[PDB]
């Protein structure tokens, strides 16, 4: 009972539609896969062969937390169907971004926090999500709260080197740009930090190649010494060079975070 | 410059 159960609504984008639960009205999203498009696949716990997407899903839907919760999911045909719960009202970080300009501080601070305790999450149940952006990351506008959506191009976590890359190219760091190899933590914190200068600039650093592996980091706004430090760790040519999630997270600007209420009724509201 | 999505 699929069609039974939800009741369809809107596309949202692509192809992924607004829903609800009919079981309790409870708002969802509605995300379908063509299998002919799938390129990594793995078994559940239970042998079925599923799209990795799925498996990487369950792993991380443990608890609360700021990743979005598959619900449940379907096979069909030609097709995996995937029941995700939707915060509203929402809105994603780039069209945030977009409409905001770049974000004072204090709310850049609060929401790089919660990314970087979502990412320690994946990391903690292996899995690397290897697309962390500002479209894949949702605001509750309400609960101040953020949550990292679209786990397509994720794989598990390993301490061994990836050859392979299917996220974001302007994301993606120069190791993989020169060599086509990266190491998933390192990787991830690369993007971090062009994630961060997002928030605090209203746009992503560089565009082109030769601006991801050129090394400099030009700031078009007004940010403070301690943010520009924070993101030029990050964005450390040499990937050992990239600091931990912990010094992220114990790093002066990161200090004195706000709660995600008080950033919704700061920011917000 | 425009800000712009980019595909995955
Ligand atoms: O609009 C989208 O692309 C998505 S993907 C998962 C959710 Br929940 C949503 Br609201």
């Amino acid at each position: 009972p699929l069609e039974s159960q939800y009741q369809v609504g809107p596309l949202l984008g692509s192809s992924v539609y607004s829903g609800i639960r009919v079981s309790d009205n409870l708002p969802v999203a509605i995300k379908h896969v063509e299998k002919d498009r799938i390129s990594d696949w793995g078994e559940l716990p239970n042998g079925t062969r599923v799209p990795m997407e799925v498996v990487l899903l369950k792993k991380v839907s443990s608890g609360f937390s700021g990743v979005i919760r598959l619900l449940d999911w379907f096979e069909r045909p030609d097709s995996f169907v995937l029941i995700l719960e939707r915060p509203e009202p929402v809105q994603d970080l780039f069209d945030f971004i977009t409409e905001r300009g770049a974000l004072q501080e204090e709310l850049a601070r609060s929401f790089f926090w919660q990314v970087l305790e979502a990412v320690r999450h994946c990391h903690n149940c292996g899995v690397l999500h290897r697309d962390i952006k500002d479209e894949n990351i949702l605001i509750d506008l309400n609960r101040g709260e953020l949550k990292l959506i679209d786990f397509g191009s994720g794989a598990l976590l390993k301490d061994t080197v990836y050859t392979d890359f299917d996220g974001t190219r302007v994301y993606s760091p120069p190791e993989w740009i020169r060599y086509h190899r990266y190491h998933g933590r390192s990787a991830a914190v690369w993007s971090l930090g062009i994630l961060l200068y997002d928030m605090v600039c209203g746009d992503i650093p560089f565009e082109h190649d030769e601006e991801i592996i050129g090394g400099q980091v030009f700031f078009r706004q007004r940010v403070s010494s301690e943010c520009q430090h924070l993101i030029r760790w990050c964005l450390a040519l040499r990937p050992s060079d990239r600091p931990t999630f912990e010094e992220i997270q114990n790093h002066p600007w990161m200090q004195d975070v706000l709660l995600p209420q008080e950033t919704a009724e700061i920011h917000l509201h | 410059r425009k800000r712009r999505r980019h595909p995955s």
